[PDB]
């Protein structure tokens, strides 16, 4: 199965580089190239560049004073470096499969995408409050004070998805919060275990909060 | 339509790109870069009976290295040869291209990887006889430290081959090998022993010989290099495994460089067509045609003791270094002299430093595997090349000119 | 460099109805273009390559067409499943892979009331010195909707935070949620917190509430 994972980091100080690892499976790099694009609010999508089979490479005209592609074939790895990083490069940065080995062709299969957020503000870890009731019953849990972006919410280790509504987050103080809603039938809560599982990978966190009634 | 290109850089694209382009088309585009230049090319975008060609050197002349036709994009190009022609067809049928080019500079060991693991040599450049039913031994997958599995052929024989197209003719010196463990079921599999297949067109071939028969790898993950007795001038590659381990898998490394890389060695115009068929003459041939005498590029050879003569003008004075020989397409000049002139009138034989008389160089050993001769630089605008010994069939060659411009 | 030029930012339409995405290159592209599929949380997905060729395994109600600068994707019978960012890109010509702004579609379905849920602060985060009050509006249509946060019946707007879904792939409702931030102090001053939701589906509001006791 074709995969294209990424890794890197969540925050970027200002004037620092950013390095993206996309580590790809299920074809060759010596098969396919591989592109870099990235999303944000602002400025939408934009191509930064591309690595054909063989190693060449092609640069969007903005960002090639500051950009490296480059790759390695044994561990099939592409490597993005970006210098330089201000805020307005704040961004889901991704990798995709150029659809041949060589040309501009359409990006047919996409990475995960590494959330990069470009501040002096620290990593902060989420605090996570359960949200017990004060026929279907729902439940939620408080993910407040984190950052940067993002954490995901899941239940009872993703065996709760349906009826599952994780809101997105909101910013006051370089601080994110959000909130996650489960619904269930009354006859498994509380009777039955429900938890949220928080993770925040930038401050390497990992949260179960068991919802519980009050009193 | 026609146009060269000369800049450091440029785009080249069918007529009207990215319009549907006009129908009944012949055009040809030419890139030519100075000495010690690369041209590098790439293309972008391929959509199209209907062709594009690609020659090493001028069309219908120099070699072609491929023709293109479906919606694939032809695979980047690194020449030295001084000049990349595309020809691009069209007929009345439902109705192109874009490409862009780049002009760069090129203890020298002529070992550097040819592109097997780095995927210079790419997909289109390799083949084989055959591959392993459940399609998860491609040709493709046979580069050195590649992680997904190796070549494995349909069959386990000693008729099967890898082939690898250099597209152009380059200096080979090493060949390294792997085998493999299936990511399937993780046996192991490698290949013990193989001989080398070479050929400069594709048609012609020779076993390397000491059969050569070289000793490959004893497990599935280490690297074995055999290092050549001597560099062969190729275009073409064969690995024709003959023993094996549990099954024949192959990753694979070639070793090398190019014929530019030695310095003032830069091929003259024979093969690409740069000196031209009025500069190219004889002693006496079977009456002619002057391009029957490049080399490579021919599809026969020239074919008239120390008397016959092939003639060679380079056009304007040069620094002359050596020249490659090659038999015809069966005959080959087992040995030869060389002569020279600045006029044209008056020449001169390369003499020997050791016996102070006239040279007596070594020829070809077979009708399609060039030799390289070099000699002591001289100033020379014509050379001569006169057989003395050859195969019972008769005299049969093609030739090239190395050298660069005088200093 | 070449714009693509998506003039629809936002787009309604019906299960079964006929979508038509328009996107126009400031310059000729040829057949060089590519649409892609985004849902919320989600990588970008290739639906079309060569302007109208069908990506494998892409289903047949997406059909791609156009040459030169007008490009269109259509969605023959619109599935709440197809709830996406549409983007248009072309790759013809340097600086390549310029994308469209993006076309969002809204599906419009039978009216459906909130469901409301309020809670008070956990007990964890009282111990931490702070009172967040949250109140959940869950699986309504249509998008419009008021929530009004009061303390002991008196209005309060001030450290109030809201956050909405984009519009669910299963059912093709929205959701919001209203967080209304205190000191611990202040919360435990007052008795009544009450969340209400005003919404088209009923003249009077929906109220949840809840005593500190």
């Amino acid at each position: 199965q074709v995969q294209l994972k990424q890794s890197g980091p969540g925050l970027v100080q200002p004037s620092q580089s950013l390095s993206i690892t996309c580590t790809v499976s299920g074809f060759s790099l010596t098969s396919y190239g591989v592109h870099w694009v990235r999303q944000s609010p602002g400025k939408g999508l934009e191509w930064l560049g591309l690595i054909w089979s063989g190693g060449s490479t092609d640069y969007s005209p903005a960002f090639i004073s500051r950009l490296s592609i480059s790759e390695d074939n044994s561990k099939s790895q592409v490597f993005f470096k970006m210098n330089s990083l201000q805020a307005d490069d704040t961004a889901i940065y991704f990798c995709a499969r150029n659809s041949y080995s060589s040309g501009y062709y359409a990006m047919d299969y996409w990475g995960q995408g590494t959330s990069v957020t470009v501040s002096s503000a620290k990593t902060t870890p989420p605090s996570v409050y359960p949200l017990a009731p004060g026929s279907m019953v729902t439940l939620g849990c408080l993910v407040k004070g984190y950052f940067p972006e993002p954490v995901t919410v899941t239940w009872n280790s993703g065996s709760l998805s349906s009826g599952v509504h994780t809101f997105p987050a909101v910013l006051q103080s370089d601080l994110y919060t959000l909130s996650s809603s489960v619904t269930v039938p009354s006859s498994t809560w509380p009777s039955e275990t429900v938890t949220c599982n928080v993770a925040h990978p930038a401050s390497s966190t990992k949260v179960d909060k068991k919802i519980v009634p009050r009193d | 339509c026609s146009k060269n290109f000369t800049s450091p850089n440029g785009t080249i694209e069918s007529p009207g790109f990215p319009e549907k382009y006009p129908h009944n088309l012949d055009c040809t585009f030419t890139i030519l870069a100075k000495p010690k230049m690369e041209i590098i090319l790439q293309f972008l975008i391929f959509d199209l009976y209907d062709w594009l060609d690609i020659w090493d050197g001028i069309p219908h002349v120099g070699p072609l290295i491929g023709k293109y036709c479906g919606t694939k994009t032809p695979s980047e190009l690194r020449s030295s040869t001084g000049i990349l022609s595309l020809t691009f067809h069209t007929d009345m049928a439902v109705a192109g291209f874009s490409a862009r080019y780049y002009l760069v500079h090129q203890n020298f060991q002529c070992n550097v990887p040819l592109g097997m693991e780095s995927g210079r040599i790419a997909n289109e450049q390799i083949s084989a006889s055959s591959t392993y039913s459940d399609g998860r031994w491609t040709p493709q997958q046979s580069r050195l430290h590649g992680d997904d599995n190796g070549w494995t052929p349909n069959l386990d024989s000693n008729k099967e081959y890898l082939q690898v197209d250099l597209r152009f003719l380059t200096m080979l010196t090493a060949i390294a090998t792997q085998g493999a463990i299936s990511r399937e079921t993780q046996n192991g599999y490698y290949v013990k022993s193989y001989k080398l297949e070479v050929s400069t067109n594709g048609e012609d071939w020779m076993v390397y010989r000491h059969h050569k028969v070289f000793q490959a790898n004893n497990d599935a993950t280490e690297v074995v290099l055999n290092k050549l007795h001597a560099p062969l001038l190729t275009r073409f590659v064969r690995i024709r495994p003959q023993t094996w381990h549990s099954g024949i898998a192959l990753r694979l490394e070639l070793f090398g460089c190019r014929v530019t890389d030695a310095p003032c060695s830069n091929m003259l115009g024979m093969l690409s067509g740069l000196i031209a068929d009025s500069q190219i003459s004889a002693s006496s041939t079977q009456e002619w045609s002057p391009s029957a005498a490049r080399l490579v590029s021919s599809r026969s050879g020239w074919f008239p003791p120390g008397e016959e003569w092939l003639q060679v003008d380079l056009g304007t004075p040069k620094t002359v270094k050596g020249v490659i020989i090659q038999g015809a397409r069966r005959a080959f000049v087992r040995k030869f002299k060389v002569s020279y002139s600045l006029n044209g009138k008056d020449w001169e034989y390369i003499q020997d430093p050791r016996t102070q008389q006239p040279k007596l160089f070594e020829g070809n050993m077979h009708y399609d595997t060039p030799d390289i001769r070099r000699f002591d630089p001289i100033p020379a605008q014509y050379v001569r090349v006169y057989p003395e010994r050859w195969s019972p069939a008769g005299i049969g060659m093609r030739l090239e000119v190395l050298g660069c411009d005088w200093t | 460099d070449i714009v693509m030029t998506q003039s629809q930012k936002f787009m309604s339409t019906t299960v079964g109805d006929r979508v038509s995405i328009t996107c126009k290159a400031s310059q000729n592209v040829g057949t060089a273009v590519a649409w892609y599929q985004q849902k919320p949380g989600q990588s970008p997905k290739l639906l079309i390559y060569s302007a109208s060729n069908r990506y494998t395994g892409v289903p047949d109600r997406f059909t791609g067409s156009g040459s030169g600068t007008d490009f269109t994707l259509t969605i023959s019978n619109m599935q709440s499943e197809d709830l996406a960012d549409y983007f248009c890109q072309q790759y013809s010509s340097y600086p390549p892979y310029t994308f469209g702004g993006g076309t969002k579609l809204e599906i419009k379905r039978a009216d459906a009331a909130p469901t409301v849920s309020i809670f008070p602060p956990s007990s964890e985060q009282l111990t931490s010195g702070g009172a967040s009050v949250v109140c959940f509006l869950n699986n309504f249509y249509p998008k419009d909707i008021n929530v009004k946060w009061k303390i002991d019946g008196s209005e309060r707007q001030n450290g109030v935070l809201n956050s909405w879904t984009d519009q669910d792939s299963k059912d093709s409702t929205y959701s919001m949620s209203s967080t209304l931030t205190l000191t611990k102090d202040e919360y435990e001053r007052h008795n009544s917190y009450t969340c209400e939701a005003t919404h088209k589906t009923s003249t009077s509001p929906i109220v949840k509430s809840f005593n500190r006791n």
